[PDB]
């Protein structure tokens, strides 16, 4: 029985063949979705400062006048405020305010935690922007907030290509180039150097930067004689735009599901 | 090492007369500096009638099972009293210790007038144990003749309010396994001054007038001083003094004669092990020389040691006298008759010791204390120390003759080289502003010379540390001298950090993944079970046969290391189902172990610099293949059972579904393609491509596998390569049009042999970009289409960018997408439809 | 984080919800007058005149973006949001004025945080059309109200506390 | 009624712990390291100033890969990946490492055979034992609460000098605060320095 042995397992692996299947057919029952691609940008953002000994901190979206500006040395009759670029909340003159950026986070945690102070603060923000290919009037914002003994621009500037390394690539630096802010002085702009595409490496302009003003640095107990600061900050969608080449950025905010899929889970 | 507070303060008390410190105390301080304090142990307590005995007259009882002895003891005050006692290591004549009734026997015992065997018992003779003197071993305590009077006191002649010791010295620390070491680490913590137990004026010399025994040394033994002396004409009937013995038995040692005795009694004061020859036993000259292939010696225990050419003996003409620094042998020992003794001081090789006593299995109390240095310096002492001590206690002659092999040239001084070390050197290590001379000093109390040169101390250490050689070593002992505890808490700062790797942030995103998905994660093991290959049917050429294989495994038949993940996994699954636990997908991602050569080692490379580049490289290359593997099995009920319905069993595609969840979680995409590979089910098994690069199966078991391993019917299981699935960082730019979509659902009809992602691939390639999504619902067989063909429907949802795509417009695309199909897998339309 | 990724996981889409109600939402909803969702902050300059009011819940956005996917064809849609609301206490109390040539006080900071609305963090999520899609399993399952307690589950096994659910109108 | 019908799995509790830890030093700037753990003599040993002939070895502690004199076993500890970090890096290095490790200890109650094992290395210039302390008292903190910290007493390694025995503190239970042995640390043997 060398030939029933023999038979005796080509019937029986002619079994195995007539139980087949079609191994290329779908088995996702339960189709994936997908975290935000800004939200996830923001997790991107936050894991590089953190991996840098920085902390992250939150705060309202709805805030104080005193947080959002006048602490921020930017008062009430100085050339703008909300008659062109802020939401207010009603009734008019309640120093209440939709926040335009996240400084006023960053305000807040100068004044609970102890120095120095290194701090990303991502958040929502509100302004008066109609919505269209380039422009969205609620947006997220990245902004830091370095605080110690001995800070310069030196310092600014690292920081600022550590990010731009994490969110760019290693061959991407930083330019400054000096501009205006109430609460920074120097103020300065911040291009990207973007190599890995764009379709050919070119500068573009990712956000802004300076020195804490000393009349930030006193509004929240700090003596600007032993502390300085930096600070910057940078749009996500901005940021989300030219990285990535998505000319229309009423997709991000739409919440179409075919805007998120292809960016996968975020687990 | 275990040793007595009453001894180990008699010799701190020298130099610093009235010394005394809690027991609490010593062990805080003992650890504070190093030593790790294992128990302490003070004498179990004794209240009442516990006194010395003397054994007056035996009756042995007979028809019982054990021997028992009737006693008639001598208490005191010519009181006798019967007591019943079942050892057997004492005659008539005996010294020994009972607890009479109404005394409390540490425990908790007390003792009471009881009848047991026929007879009344007035209590007991007792056990070292029993009064927790000692060890537990078979007998009773017996007092040397003349330790004491009977009626004296048992807790005062025993020396129970004494605390022993245990300590787990660190192998770095040889000097501290005696009252010499740990006496001196005492007097240093303490600040007092110290009187060296092995020095001159504690130790006169005996006079030195020629040569003790002829002896040859081969030097490349090791061997760096070898010392005899003769004690003549000993009693051999005299037994060592109660206090001698009693330091024996706090230090774990049981004595048994003088000559053996005094050489463990020195060996526990001093560090140098000793050891006694009976010198009527020896024939001719005393060779020290290393082993023959083959040789065998029988030791003092009788047991007949084989032998390796780098163990180094001592013989002499006839045969075999000492494992050289190990054990000593039969044919020299000590034994009843012996009355003229040659006492050995040797100091060996560290290293030779330590391989030759692992190699046996003979971790001896001279072993270990040679494994870790012992001071050349004190050996003619401890051998002079020995001698008196012999002598003294059962009455020969010291003879004036000496030998003391001192190497070749003599060796006169046994310092180790200075060390320069900077004299702030030891505050920079600890971050504390020691005050000022501190270094110094402490270094002094070590015993070393110190040397004042600007800022650069010269540090010479003594002969008993070998192991201070370096700056780093005097570092520690400044540091552990004022206590570790003064060395504040303080954050450095890090440099901005990178965060963690594509391939980390991946292993973690693919196990939520999984998990999430109802997997569980375990702990593979890498030892493969016996015969996996076999069960699993493998041909003998498979690559996973071979394996990288332990050589001293816990379990002897599971020796190879793991080449897939699977065994481990199916284990774990087996133990599941065999609780119960019947519903189970379980997951791991680990690494495994895939030889490419044969195990080829790379020699010593030097470690005074840092290998090259091509050197580890090549360090590299000598490894196995070990990549990162991510795999699961599953098995019963994939859907639970509920009020929805009675769930849905474990299916092959489920482990399918497992590559998409990995893949996803990977962003990479793959193609599943028809393959044949133990272990699993040729028709239900595919393999797994990251573009045209193959990275693992999934599929059901094959069902032989599954019954041969006593699996669960229809297991399915999935391994991936995850070094073989290259990294991806997309940066997407979805085009979202909003203009209106259009549906429709198509028919085709294909041979059953063609996949259906063949057929989908070539309806979106023949669609174009008008085809937003394509989807298979239907896969429907019968005869009226062909005993081998079947009908595959899909979902067809068309979308244009610029505008609202007219339905002819779906119509062209959709015939082009058919067309397509036409041409690659033979398709045939059979019918569409405007999906309402 | 982990809220987001489980969501995620099981099939859920998250959207950036606007913080601006729809117009009339509460009406549609046939809300009470005294409904505390309808206390409501409101924006002074909204872009669009008939959208003033800030959201007291994230459904509203929720739902905006499903009848957005819904009408350009994507039927089987879950869509989830992590976001904060406004709810008011009082009315609208600002403070006033404080000098900025120092600190303010720790009870001038207790008194700016109580002058302005509650903000939680809420998550939400909304479901319709196919739960499980069709294909050669089966016809697909329907979105139930089962499948929105199992995302209360999703998001409770999430946080590592345990829920109870309760019947209530 | 009962909604779940994708019932959820675990991560391993281990495998959660490591990420725990690794998210710890990642926050304060360093950085994860990994390698083989079939390794080669020279990184588990020789560059770790524990030669041939030192007291130890693996008679007794170590699984070796065959055959008897190959040089390669199973790593005992993750010291040999911080070993080649050092190699493969610019200074300075601050590092830690999680991996399995095998000893060859029977399993029972308090042993594993297999175990999984975290390591760290600063290296540095000006670094101390306040700076190990700081270390070992933030990593406390993260795995223990804000009331824990460390202790450290004398002990030995061959890699380190001094060498001592780390106590965690372990405030928020225990059944009532105790101190317990948690691992043990060291300054880097300059003989480590020099391989
Ligand atoms: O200084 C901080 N951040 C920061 C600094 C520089 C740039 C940026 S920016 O890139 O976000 N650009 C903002 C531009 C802008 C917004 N409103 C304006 C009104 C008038 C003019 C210009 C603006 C953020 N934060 C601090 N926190 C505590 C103390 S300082
Ligand atoms: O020094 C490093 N790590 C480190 C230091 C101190 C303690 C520990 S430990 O807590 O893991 N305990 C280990 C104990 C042990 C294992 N095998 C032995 C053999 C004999 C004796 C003791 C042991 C780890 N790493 C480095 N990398 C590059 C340069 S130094």
């Amino acid at each position: 029985d060398e030939r029933l042995a023999t038979l005796r397992a080509e019937r029986d692996a002619a079994v195995l063949v007539a139980e087949g299947i079609d191994v290329t057919l779908p088995s996702t029952r339960v189709p994936a979705g997908a975290r935000h691609p800004i939200i996830m940008l923001a997790e991107h953002v936050a894991d590089t400062f953190i991996a840098m000994g920085w902390e992250l901190a939150e705060g309202p979206e709805v805030e104080t006048e005193q947080f959002n500006f006048d602490a921020l040395n930017f008062p009430a009759d100085h050339p703008a405020r909300g008659e062109q670029d802020t939401f207010y909340i009603a009734p008019e003159d309640s120093r209440q305010l939709l926040r335009t950026h996240t400084s006023p986070v960053q305000i807040r945690t100068l004044l609970a935690r102890e120095l120095p102070v290194y701090i990303i603060s991502i958040g929502r923000t509100f302004r008066t922007d109609e919505l269209d290919a380039t422009h969205t009037p609620i947006f997220h914002q990245v902004e830091g907030l370095a605080v110690d003994r001995g800070l310069s621009m030196a310092h600014l500037r690292g920081t600022l290509d550590a990010f731009a390394r994490a969110e760019f690539g290693p061959s991407a630096r930083t330019r400054i180039r000096p501009h205006f802010f109430p609460f920074t002085e120097p103020s300065a702009e911040v291009d990207v150097w973007f190599a890995n595409k764009i379709g050919g490496a070119a500068w573009v302009e990712w956000g802004g930067c300076g020195m804490v003003h000393p009349n930030v640095l006193r509004a929240t107990g700090i003596d600007p004689d032993l502390y300085s600061g930096f600070a910057f900050g940078m749009g996500l969608e901005r940021t989300l735009q030219f990285r990535n080449g998505i000319p229309d950025m009423r997709d991000m905010v739409e919440g179409d599901v075919r805007f998120s899929l292809p960016f996968g889970v975020g687990a | 090492m275990r040793l007595p507070y009453s001894w180990l303060r008699e010799v701190v008390a020298v130099g610093a007369s009235g010394w005394d410190v809690t027991p609490g105390e010593l062990e805080q301080t003992l650890l504070r500096i190093g030593h790790e304090v294992e128990e302490v142990i003070p004498l179990g307590p004794v209240d009442g009638p516990v006194t010395v005995g003397r054994v007056a007259d035996i009756e042995e009882l007979t028809g019982y099972k054990k021997p028992i002895r009737a006693c008639a003891v001598d208490i005191g005050d010519r009181q006798y009293r019967e007591i019943i006692c079942g050892a057997t290591n004492f005659a008539v004549g005996d010294l020994v210790v009972v607890a009479l009734p109404g005394a409390t026997l540490p425990g908790g015992f007390t003792i009471s007038a009881r009848k047991a065997y026929g007879r009344n018992s007035d209590g007991m003779i007792c056990s070292a144990a029993e009064l927790n003197l000692g060890a537990d071993h078979s007998g009773i305590l017996v007092l040397p003749p003349g330790a004491a009077e009977p009626g004296a006191d048992g807790a005062g002649v025993l020396g129970l309010d004494d605390v022993v010791f245990h300590l787990a010295i660190t192998p770095d620390r040889g000097y501290c396994m005696s009252v010499r070491g740990l006496a001196r680490e005492l007097a240093c913590a303490y600040d007092l001054d110290f009187v060296d137990p092995a020095s001159n004026s504690r130790v006169p010399p005996l006079p030195i007038e020629g040569p003790a025994w002829p002896l040859t040394v081969q030097p490349e033994t090791g061997v760096r001083r070898f010392a005899l002396r003769p004690v003549i004409g000993i009693d051999p009937a005299a037994v060592s003094p109660w206090w001698l013995q009693r330091r024996l038995l706090l230090c774990g040692i049981r004595a048994t004669c003088p000559a053996v005795d005094v050489t463990n009694y020195v060996m526990l004061e001093l560090g140098h092990p000793m050891h006694a020859h009976d010198r009527n036993r020896i024939s001719g000259t005393l060779g020290v020389r290393f082993a023959r292939s083959g040789e065998t010696a029988v030791t003092l225990d009788g047991i007949e040691r084989k032998l390796d050419t780098a163990d180094v003996l001592i013989v002499d003409d006839a045969a075999t006298a000492a494992i050289g620094g190990v054990m000593g042998a039969a044919s020299t020992e000590v034994r009843a008759d012996s009355t003229d003794v040659l006492l050995e001081a040797a100091i060996w090789d560290p290293a030779a010791v330590s391989r030759t006593q692992r190699r046996l299995h003979l971790p001896s109390e001279a072993a270990r204390r040679y494994e870790r240095t012992v001071d050349p310096a004190i050996s003619v002492a401890a051998l002079d120390r020995c001698a008196r001590l012999l002598a003294d206690i059962a009455g020969g002659e010291v003879s004036p003759t000496l030998t003391d092999w001192r190497g070749d040239p003599p060796c006169d001084d046994w310092s180790p080289p200075p060390i320069r070390m900077g004299v702030d050197v030891p505050d920079r290590i600890a971050g504390v502003a020691y005050p000022q001379g501190t270094t110094a000093r402490r270094l002094a109390q070590i015993g070393a010379v110190v040397t004042h040169d600007g800022d650069t101390l010269t540090v010479t250490p003594p002969s008993w540390r070998p192991d201070l050689r370096q700056p780093a070593d005097l570092v520690e002992e400044v540091l552990r001298l004022e206590g570790l505890e003064v060395i504040p808490s303080v954050l450095p700062p890090a440099p901005a950090g990178r965060g963690l790797t594509a391939g980390q942030q991946r292993r973690r995103t693919i196990g939520r993944s999984l998990a999430l998905s109802g997997y569980v994660e375990i702990l593979p093991t890498p030892f493969l079970p016996a015969g996996v290959f076999d069960l699993w049917g493998l041909e003998a050429d498979d690559s996973r046969r071979m394996t990288t294989r332990v050589l001293n495994p816990l379990e002897a038949d599971r020796p190879q290391l793991a080449t897939t993940l699977l065994p481990a996994l199916l284990e774990a699954l087996v133990r599941n189902v065999s609780r119960g636990l019947v519903d189970v997908a379980l997951f791991a991602i680990a690494q495994v172990v895939q030889p490419t050569e044969q195990t080829r080692g790379v020699g010593l490379i030097p470690v005074d610099r840092r290998p090259t580049d091509d050197e580890i490289a090549m360090l590299d290359a000598s490894l196995p293949r070990q990549p990162q593997h991510v795999a699961a099995v599953l098995a019963g009920l994939r859907e639970p059972r509920g009020p929805w319905g009675p769930g849905r069993p474990v299916e092959a595609a489920d482990a399918f579904e497992a590559v998409r969840i990995i893949a996803r979680a990977s962003r990479v995409d793959v193609t599943l393609r028809p393959a044949q590979y133990l272990p699993w089910h040729p028709g239900r098994c595919a393999q797994v491509f990251v573009g045209e690069s193959s990275v693992g199966h999934a599929g059901q078991l094959h069902p032989a596998v599954i019954e041969r391993s006593g699996l669960p019917k229809g297991t399915c299981a999935v391994e991936l390569n995850l070094d073989a699935i290259p990294c991806s960082a997309p940066l997407p730019a979805p085009r979202v049009s909003p203009y209106p979509a259009v549906f429709q659902d198509v028919s085709l009809v294909v041979a059953a042999d063609i996949p259906a992602q063949a057929v989908a691939d070539a309806v979106r390639a023949g669609a174009g970009d008008l085809l937003e999504d394509i989807a298979l619902f239907d896969v429907f067989t019968g005869p009226q289409i062909g005993e081998h063909r079947k009908s595959l429907t899909f979902a067809l949802r068309f979308r244009a960018p610029d505008r609202t795509l007219t339905e002819d417009d779906a119509s062209a695309a959709r015939d082009a997408a058919v067309q397509s199909a036409a041409e690659r897998v033979g398709a045939v339309l059979r019918g569409w439809k405007l999906a309402a």
